[PDB]
């Protein structure tokens, strides 16, 4: 989230998150992300 | 059978959506197994006849 360059929309950049423990309050707290609609699942559950 | 719903064990749905939606789901589910339990009932009927 805290990168400098992000690639552009045809060359969409993938990464790989596993094998940690993930807690979704350090980007969810942040002003700035303002377009946090979430499909499929609450956003409120994803710490669960 | 998931009756047209996202998943068909119950607490899946607790656990992933919120109320304004996982109400949708539930009632989804919960009109499927009715209907099933209804068709159950009157086929036990006719055959008790």
């Amino acid at each position: 989230f805290n990168a400098t360059r992000f690639a552009s929309v045809y060359a969409w950049n993938r990464k790989r998150i596993s094998n940690c423990v993930a807690d979704y309050s350090v980007l969810y707290n942040l002003a700035p992300f303002f377009t946090f609609k979430c499909y499929g699942v609450s956003p409120t559950k994803l710490n669960d | 059978s998931k009756f047209g719903a996202i998943s068909s064990v119950l607490n899946d749905i607790f656990s992933r959506l919120d109320p304004p939606e996982a109400e949708v789901q539930i009632d989804r589910l919960i009109t499927g197994r009715l209907q099933s339990l209804q068709t159950y009932v009157t086929q036990q009927l006719i055959r008790a006849a």
